[PDB]
């Protein structure tokens, strides 16, 4: 896979429909905890322990404490130069009649905070709820999401469960519902929204350039998307921190923090 | 518990 920025820029200059697949590394460069992989814990758990239907079924208070903490942490986090290069790209190309779409597994909305409008959040958002009774999905930026969670979700080991009764967890505010809300986030063992997948497929079918940023093209989620693109002969450029180009079959690989490489690549 |  080629390391030539100048060669990439030649493709970039001509591209009318860029797909940008954004993985966990873009959020990690902003200091966002992911609670996955080595060392990444909340209390004694990782996401695989808490982001599951069974965990929510058995201990919804503990799961809401976890998501409350992650919501509140975002008050001290900012998009990085990679988010900004991506948003600025969308804005500049959009005035030229050229499309940029960001397909992200990140749930922290830093792409939105950076100014990205064309965003497919395949794992949902920390700042959306879904009613487990009526199914309504709502934006929710309230700090705290409900009064009982104020000061809860502390991440330190040894912190006891808040054990909030379900009636005092976040409830649906649709007239005549009152159901228990969950985060509008894909959990382990759960299906992706098929409508989002349909939209993803449309973008991949039409794009003439694909970036994979902050993740590898041979693991989920990029492995679900990049092969479709490469099969049509569309260049795929990878921007990640692996010194190993874990792939060939993809045209480009640029090693380093996305905040270092993308401002140059997308200028 | 691991599977997305
Ligand atoms: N975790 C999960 C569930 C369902 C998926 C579909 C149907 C497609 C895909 O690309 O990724 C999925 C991931
Ligand atoms: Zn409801």
């Amino acid at each position: 896979p080629s390391s030539s920025m100048a060669d990439f820029r030649k493709f970039f200059a001509k591209a009318k429909h860029i797909v940008i697949i954004s993985g966990a590394g873009v959020s990690a460069e902003s200091g966002v905890p992911t609670f996955r992989g080595a060392g990444g814990y909340w209390r004694k758990w990782q996401a695989q322990d808490l982001a599951t239907p069974l965990a929510f079924a058995h201990n919804p208070s503990r799961v809401w404490e976890f998501y409350h903490y992650r919501r509140e942490v975002m008050g001290s986090k900012e998009p990085n130069a990679g988010h900004r290069a991506i948003a600025e790209c969308e804005t500049r190309l959009g005035k030229q009649g050229r499309r940029v779409v960001v397909i992200t597994q990140n749930i922290d909305e830093l792409h939105r905070k950076a100014g990205t409008k064309n965003l497919l959040e395949i794992h949902g958002s920390l700042f959306k709820t879904r009613c487990t009774s009526c199914g309504v999905v709502a934006e929710n930026y309230k700090s705290p999401i409900c009064p009982a969670l104020s000061g809860k979700g502390a991440p330190e080991p040894g912190t006891q469960d808040a054990s909030i009764p379900v009636e005092k967890l976040p409830r649906c505010e649709e007239a005549g519902c009152g159901g228990l809300l969950r985060p509008h986030v894909v959990w382990f063992g759960e299906n992706l929204d098929p409508a989002i997948l349909e939209e993803v497929d449309r973008e991949l079918a039409h794009c003439d350039l694909c970036l994979v940023v902050g993740t590898s093209s041979v693991v989920y989620p990029a492995a679900m998307f990049a092969p479709q693109v490469a099969a049509r002969g569309v260049p795929v450029a990878e921007f990640n921190t692996e010194t190993t180009p874990a792939t060939n079959r993809f045209r480009f690989h640029f090693q380093g923090p996305c905040g270092t490489t993308l401002p140059e690549a997308l200028a | 518990h691991f599977s997305k």
